[PDB]
C-alpha cells in the first residue's frame, strides 16, 4: 500500500503504520492500520506464476 | 523516517551521502557532522567571490550547473551575462521538498 505512485527510478524505504481510515494511528497497529511490507511465499513445489 | 541527501565541502574532498540523518535544528559545523543509518549512496571527488549553481531533480538524478567569477561590487548581483556549465549528474533517487544551507562558525553555538 502506498499513499501517492511512484516516479520513474524512485525507491521508497518507508517503515510506518499506514492508515486505511479516518483514525489517526501514531505508531500503533490496529484495525484500517497496518504494516505495508509483506512478505512473498516462495516455496518449491508451487506453480509457474 | 525518510532518506536525505548531504553535500559538504573541507576545501578538500566533497562528501555526498544519500543515508538516512537525523538533523538538528541549526545544523552547522564548527571551525563536524557524521552519523548514519541505511545508507545507499556514497560519492566522492575534489565580497570578491561569486559563485553561481543551479539544482535540479528529475527522473532520479540530481543535475548540478556551476560558474564562479571574480566580482567587485558590494552587497548585489551583477548586470552582465554569464553561462553555467554542467557538473554532476548524481542518481539518488529520492523525493525532495525543503532544503537547507550550512555554514562554518567559529564556536559551537548548538541550539
Ligand atoms: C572534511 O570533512 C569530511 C566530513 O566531515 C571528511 O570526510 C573529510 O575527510 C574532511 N577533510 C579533511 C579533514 O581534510
Ligand atoms: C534499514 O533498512 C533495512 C532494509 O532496507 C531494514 O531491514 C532495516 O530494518 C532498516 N533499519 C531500521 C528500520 O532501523
Amino acid at each position: 500500500f502506498r499513499k501517492s505512485n511512484l516516479k520513474p527510478f524512485e525507491r521508497d524505504i518507508s517503515t510506518e503504520i499506514y492508515q486505511a481510515g479516518s483514525t489517526p494511528c501514531n505508531g500503533v497497529e490496529g484495525f484500517n492500520c497496518y504494516f505495508p511490507l509483506q512478505s512473498y511465499g516462495f516455496q518449491p513445489t508451487n506453480g509457474v506464476g | 523516517k525518510t532518506q536525505s541527501l548531504l553535500i559538504v565541502n573541507n576545501a578538500t574532498n566533497v562528501v555526498i551521502k544519500v543515508c538516512e540523518f537525523q538533523f538538528c535544528n541549526d545544523p552547522f559545523l564548527g571551525v563536524v557532522y557524521s552519523s548514519a543509518n541505511n545508507c545507499t549512496f556514497e560519492y566522492v571527488s575534489q565580497f570578491k567571490n561569486l559563485r553561481e549553481f543551479v539544482f535540479k531533480n528529475i527522473d532520479g538524478y540530481f543535475k548540478i550547473y556551476s560558474k564562479h567569477t571574480p566580482i567587485n561590487l558590494v552587497r548585489d548581483l551583477p548586470q552582465g551575462f554569464s553561462a553555467l556549465e554542467p557538473l554532476v549528474d548524481l542518481p539518488i533517487g529520492i523525493n525532495i521538498t525543503r532544503f537547507q544551507t550550512l555554514l562554518a562558525l567559529h564556536r559551537s553555538y548548538l541550539t
